[PDB]
RNA sequence: AGAACCUUACCUGGUCUUGACAUCCACGGAAGUUUUCAGAGAUGAGAAUGUGCCUUCGGGAACCGUGAGACAGGUGCUGCAU
C-alpha cells in the first residue's frame, strides 16, 4: 500500500522537478516504491523507506518533505487538496475560456466609467466573454457589457 | 526612486512588504479553495517568518 | 497599482491637487473622488504621514 | 432615366419603376403571367397602358407587397397612373377623365362593440 | 349617468396625468398599488390640510409625492418638520427613498377638489344646502372664473325621497375639448345618507 | 369583499412561496422519464401529504382593491370598475380614451 | 457602437428627451448615428363600464409606448459617462446596451 | 374577460368561538426551520432545532401563541332611504 506525501520544490520549476524525480525512479529503479506525481508543492505517491527519503531528498531542487518531522514525515490531510487542484485547473479556464457567466448574480465593477458601482448580470455571454449588467446611474441601472476581468462577483 | 539609466532602484522595505503580501494573498487562497494541514501550516509558518 | 503597495485610493495623489489624469486640474474642488480610478485630492506631502 | 408611382391601395404597398425599353412586366422576381396572369380579371395592370400608350414600349419593374390579391392588383394600378410623372398631364388630364388617379381610399370598418361585423347588430328579439 | 367624465376625456389634450411615470407589464401592477397606497395615507390624515392633488413620479427606484394644498404651514410644521414625519411612512408602503415636494394653491376656491370639501365639510354642520352651494357658486365669479357649476344630489334637507339639485353660473361648455375644466367628486357622511357633490369649474378657453 | 374571503387569499400566496417553486420539483422530473420505479410512484405519492392548499392553480386572482373575483385584469391587479374610476382621474399613466 | 434604446409613454415628451441626449453628446462625442423612431406598442383594454348588466356600453382604452434610437458611433470614456451616467426625464425609460 | 377542488355566496357532514381579517391589554416564547403519528380534512398530539435585533437588559417590538373586555365579521334585508 502506498500512501501519498508532499514535496516541497523550487516554485517555477515544478515541472521539470516532476520531470527529473520520474527518471530517478526509473535510474534507481525502486518502480515497486513509486506509484505516481501529481501537479509550489509536488505531490507523490510513495512509501516510506529511508531509501527512498534519501532518493526524493537527492532528486535536484527539492528542498524535503513537509510534515510533523524530518525523521518520519507526514502523508497527507487531503483537507482540500483536491479543491487547490480544482482551482489550478479552473485557473487555466478563468483564464484561456474567461466564460462569462451570471445571472441575477450580483457584480462589481472597477474598470471604464463605470468603476466603483455594483449591479446584476442579467445576462451572460461565455462565447463572447461579455457580461450584461446594468449599474444603478442616478437610480437608473444602466445595462453595460463589461468583461469578467473588468467587474468582480459579488 | 530611479538611478541614471533608469531602472527603479527599489528599496528593501518594497521586498519585505511585497513579500509578506504575496505570502498572505496565497494564505488567504489557502482559505477559500485552500488546501490540507501540512499545506498551511507551512503556509502560516512562511508568513510568520516573512 | 490600482490598490497595490502604492495605491490612490488608499493613500494620496501623486500630484499636488490633481485627483488622477482627466479630474480638477484647476483650484475649486480639492476632495472629490473621482470614478475613472478611486483616489484622494491632497498635496505632495500627505502620502508621507499616512 | 428611371420613374417612379407608389399605389397603395387596400393596405397594399407597390412600388413601380418604369422605364423605356422592353415591353415585359416584372412583378417581384415573377413575370406578371405566372403571379396572377391567369387570375381574376389581370386587366388594372395594363388598363392605364390600353388607353394611352398602346405601343407599351416601356417596361415595368414593379415590387409589390402587402395584403389581397385585387389590393395589390390595383395597388400597381394606382402606382403605374403616378408613373406618368415624365409623361404628364398632357396625357395625364386623360387619366382623371377615366378616374384612375385616386387612391380609391376604402378601408375597411373597424368592428365596432356590440355589433358583430362593423354595421351587422346580433338580431333582437321583441319578445 | 350619461356624461363623460371631464377629466378623463381630456388627458392626452389639457389636463396632465396625476401620476407620470413608466413602467413595463412586471411592475407596472404593484407600482400602481403602492400609487394608490400613498393617495390613500396622505388624504387619511391631510383632512385638516386642504389638500387637492398629490402628483407622483419615479425617477428610477424613486418615489417622489407632489402635494398641492392651500395650507402649506401646517403640512410643514415649523421648518418642515412634519414633511419628513410623512416621509417615514411613505417610504414604508413604498420601500424606497422618498422625496416629498409641496406647491401651494393661492385660490382655493379656483379649483374643484377644495370647493367641494369647502361644500362638503359644511353639510354635517347641518347649515342649509343651499346657502352652502350659493356661496360656492357666488365665491368662484367674484375671484374671476370664467365658469362654475356645481350639484348636490342625496337626501339633503333631511328628506325621504331624494332630489338633485345644481346651480351653475356663465360658461362650462363640456364638450368644448379645449377647456381646462377642473372637475371633482366628493362626498358628505350625513346621519340619513351620503350626499354627492359633484362641481364643475371652467378654467379658460384653452 | 368578504374580508374573510381576502383572507383566505392572502394565505394561499405565502404557502405558493413557502412549498412550490421549491417542491414543485417533485413533479418537474421525478415525474419525468428517469428510473421511473416505486421511486417515481413515492413522489407522485409524497405530493398529496403537501396541504391541499400552496398549488397555484388554488389562487384566485382577485382584485388588489375591492378583491373582486370576476373582471381582472392582469396588467393592472384591479378589477374593470376600479381601473376605469382610476384611469378617468389619472392614477394610471399614458392611458385616456382613444379611439383608432 | 453603443445603442441608446429609451421608451416613454408621451410623445411629446420622449421626442423632446431625444433632442438633449444627442446635444450632450455631440457636445463631446461629436458624431451619433441619428434619432430612429420605432414602431409604437399600443395595448388596449376594452371592457365594461356597469356594474351588473348592460354588457353593450363598453369604453375603449389605449395605452401607447413608444421606442426611440439613436444608437450613439463614438465609444469615447467622456462621451459614455455623458450619457450612462447622464440620464435626464423622470418618467422616460432608457436603457443601453454596448 | 372563463364554475374539476379553488372560485363559491348553495347542500350534507365534521368543527371553533374575542374569532380567519384590525387596533388595544396582561403573560410566556426570537421569529423561523426539520420531521412523526392519529385524522376524510379542518385539526390534535408532539418530537427535534434555531435562539437574531437595540439595550434602562426589572429592556422593549419585527414575530408566534393563551386569557381580557371593547369590538371585529355579514355576498343578511330594504335600489321604493341613498
Amino acid at each position: 500500500k502506498k500512501r501519498w506525501y508532499v514535496v516541497q520544490a523550487f516554485s517555477g520549476f515544478e515541472g521539470r522537478v516532476a520531470t527529473s524525480l520520474r527518471e530517478h525512479i526509473k535510474l534507481h529503479n525502486m518502480e515497486d516504491l513509486f506509484g505516481e506525481v501529481m501537479v509550489g508543492y509536488v505531490l507523490v505517491q510513495m512509501v516510506m523507506n529511508d531509501a527512498s527519503w534519501h532518493l526524493v531528498r537527492s532528486v535536484p531542487r527539492v528542498m524535503g518533505f513537509i510534515g510533523g518531522t524530518s525523521d518520519r514525515p507526514a502523508p497527507i490531510s487531503d483537507k482540500e487538496v483536491d479543491a487547490i487542484m480544482n482551482r489550478l485547473q479552473q485557473v487555466g479556464d478563468k483564464p484561456r475560456p474567461k466564460t462569462l457567466f451570471e445571472p441575477g448574480e450580483m457584480v462589481r465593477v472597477n474598470d471604464g466609467p463605470f468603476a466603483d458601482f455594483n449591479g446584476v448580470v442579467e445576462e451572460v455571454d461565455y462565447e463572447k466573454s461579455r457580461l450584461k449588467v446594468s449599474v444603478s446611474i442616478f437610480g437608473r441601472a444602466t445595462p453595460v457589457e463589461l468583461d469578467f476581468s473588468q467587474v468582480e462577483k459579488a | 526612486v530611479p538611478l541614471d539609466g533608469g531602472r527603479f532602484a527599489t528599496s528593501d522595505l518594497n521586498d519585505l512588504y511585497r513579500r509578506v503580501i504575496n505570502r498572505n494573498n496565497r494564505l488567504k487562497r489557502l482559505l477559500d479553495l485552500a488546501a490540507p494541514d501540512i499545506i498551511v501550516r507551512n503556509e502560516k509558518r512562511m508568513l510568520q517568518e516573512a | 497599482e490600482r490598490d497595490g503597495l502604492f495605491c490612490a485610493r488608499i493613500f494620496g495623489p501623486v500630484k499636488d491637487y490633481e485627483c488622477l489624469c482627466g479630474k480638477y486640474k484647476r483650484l475649486k474642488h480639492r476632495g472629490v473622488i473621482c470614478e475613472k480610478c478611486g483616489v484622494e485630492v491632497t498635496q505632495t506631502k500627505v502620502r508621507r504621514e499616512r | 432615366n428611371q420613374y417612379y408611382g407608389t399605389g397603395r391601395r387596400k393596405s397594399s404597398a407597390a412600388r413601380v419603376f418604369i422605364k423605356p425599353g422592353n415591353g415585359k412586366i416584372v412583378i417581384n422576381q415573377r413575370s406578371l403571367e405566372q403571379y396572377f396572369g391567369r387570375e381574376t380579371a389581370r386587366m388594372v395592370v395594363r388598363q392605364p397602358l390600353e388607353l394611352v400608350d398602346m405601343v407599351e414600349k416601356l417596361d415595368l419593374y414593379i415590387t409589390v407587397k402587402g395584403g389581397g390579391i385585387s389590393g395589390q392588383a390595383g395597388a400597381i394600378r394606382h402606382g403605374i397612373t403616378r408613373a406618368l410623372m415624365e409623361y404628364d398631364e398632357s396625357l395625364r388630364s386623360e387619366l382623371r377623365k377615366a378616374g384612375f388617379v385616386t387612391r380609391d381610399a376604402r378601408q375597411v370598418e373597424r368592428k365596432k362593440v356590440g355589433l358583430r361585423k362593423a354595421r351587422r347588430r346580433p338580431q333582437f328579439s321583441k319578445r | 349617468g350619461q356624461k363623460v367624465h371631464p377629466n378623463g376625456i381630456r388627458l392626452g389634450i389639457v389636463k396632465p396625468w396625476n401620476s407620470t411615470w413608466f413602467a413595463n407589464t412586471k411592475e407596472f401592477a404593484d407600482n400602481l398599488d403602492s400609487d394608490f397606497k400613498v393617495r390613500q395615507y396622505l388624504t387619511k390624515e391631510l383632512a385638516k390640510a386642504s389638500v387637492s392633488r398629490i402628483v407622483i413620479e419615479r425617477p428610477a427606484k424613486s418615489i417622489r409625492v407632489t402635494i398641492h394644498t392651500a395650507r402649506p404651514g401646517i403640512v410643514i410644521g415649523k421648518k418642515g418638520e412634519d414633511v419628513e414625519k410623512l416621509r417615514k411612512v411613505v417610504a414604508d408602503i413604498a420601500g424606497v427613498p422618498a422625496q416629498i415636494n409641496i406647491a401651494e394653491v393661492r385660490k382655493p376656491e379656483l379649483d374643484a377638489k377644495l370647493v367641494a370639501d369647502s361644500i362638503t365639510s359644511q353639510l354635517e354642520r347641518r347649515v342649509m344646502f343651499r346657502r352652502a352651494m350659493k356661496r360656492a357658486v357666488q365665491n368662484a365669479m367674484r375671484l374671476g372664473a370664467k365658469g362654475i357649476k356645481v350639484e348636490v344630489s342625496g337626501r339633503l334637507g333631511g328628506a325621504e325621497i331624494a332630489r338633485t339639485e345644481w346651480y351653475r353660473e356663465g360658461r362650462v361648455p363640456l364638450h368644448t375639448l379645449r377647456a381646462d375644466i377642473d372637475y371633482n367628486t366628493s362626498e358628505a357622511h350625513t346621519t340619513y345618507g351620503v350626499i354627492g357633490v359633484k362641481v364643475w369649474i371652467f378654467k379658460g378657453e384653452i | 369583499a368578504k374580508q374573510s374571503m381576502k383572507a383566505r387569499e392572502v394565505k394561499r400566496v405565502a404557502l405558493a412561496d413557502k412549498y412550490f417553486a421549491k417542491r414543485a420539483e417533485l413533479k418537474a422530473i421525478i415525474s419525468d422519464v428517469n428510473a421511473s420505479d416505486e421511486d417515481r410512484w413515492n413522489a407522485v405519492l409524497k405530493l398529496q401529504t403537501l396541504p391541499r392548499d400552496s398549488s397555484p392553480s388554488r389562487q384566485r386572482n382577485r382584485c388588489r382593491q375591492t378583491g373582486r373575483p370576476h373582471g381582472f385584469l392582469r396588467k393592472f391587479g384591479l378589477s374593470r370598475i376600479k381601473v376605469r374610476e382610476a384611469a378617468m382621474r389619472g392614477e394610471i399613466p399614458g392611458l385616456k380614451k382613444a379611439s383608432w | 457602437r453603443i445603442r441608446i434604446r429609451l421608451k416613454a409613454f408621451d410623445h411629446r415628451l420622449i421626442d423632446q428627451a431625444t433632442a438633449e441626449i444627442v446635444e450632450t453628446a455631440k457636445r463631446t462625442g461629436a458624431q451619433v448615428r441619428g434619432p430612429i423612431p420605432l414602431p409604437t406598442r399600443k395595448e388596449r383594454f376594452t371592457v365594461l363600464i356597469s356594474p351588473h348588466v348592460n354588457k353593450d356600453a363598453r369604453d375603449q382604452y389605449e395605452i401607447r409606448t413608444h421606442l426611440r434610437l439613436v444608437d450613439i458611433v463614438e465609444p469615447t470614456e467622456k462621451t459614455v459617462d455623458a450619457l450612462m451616467r447622464l440620464d435626464l426625464a423622470a418618467g422616460v425609460d432608457v436603457q443601453i446596451s454596448l
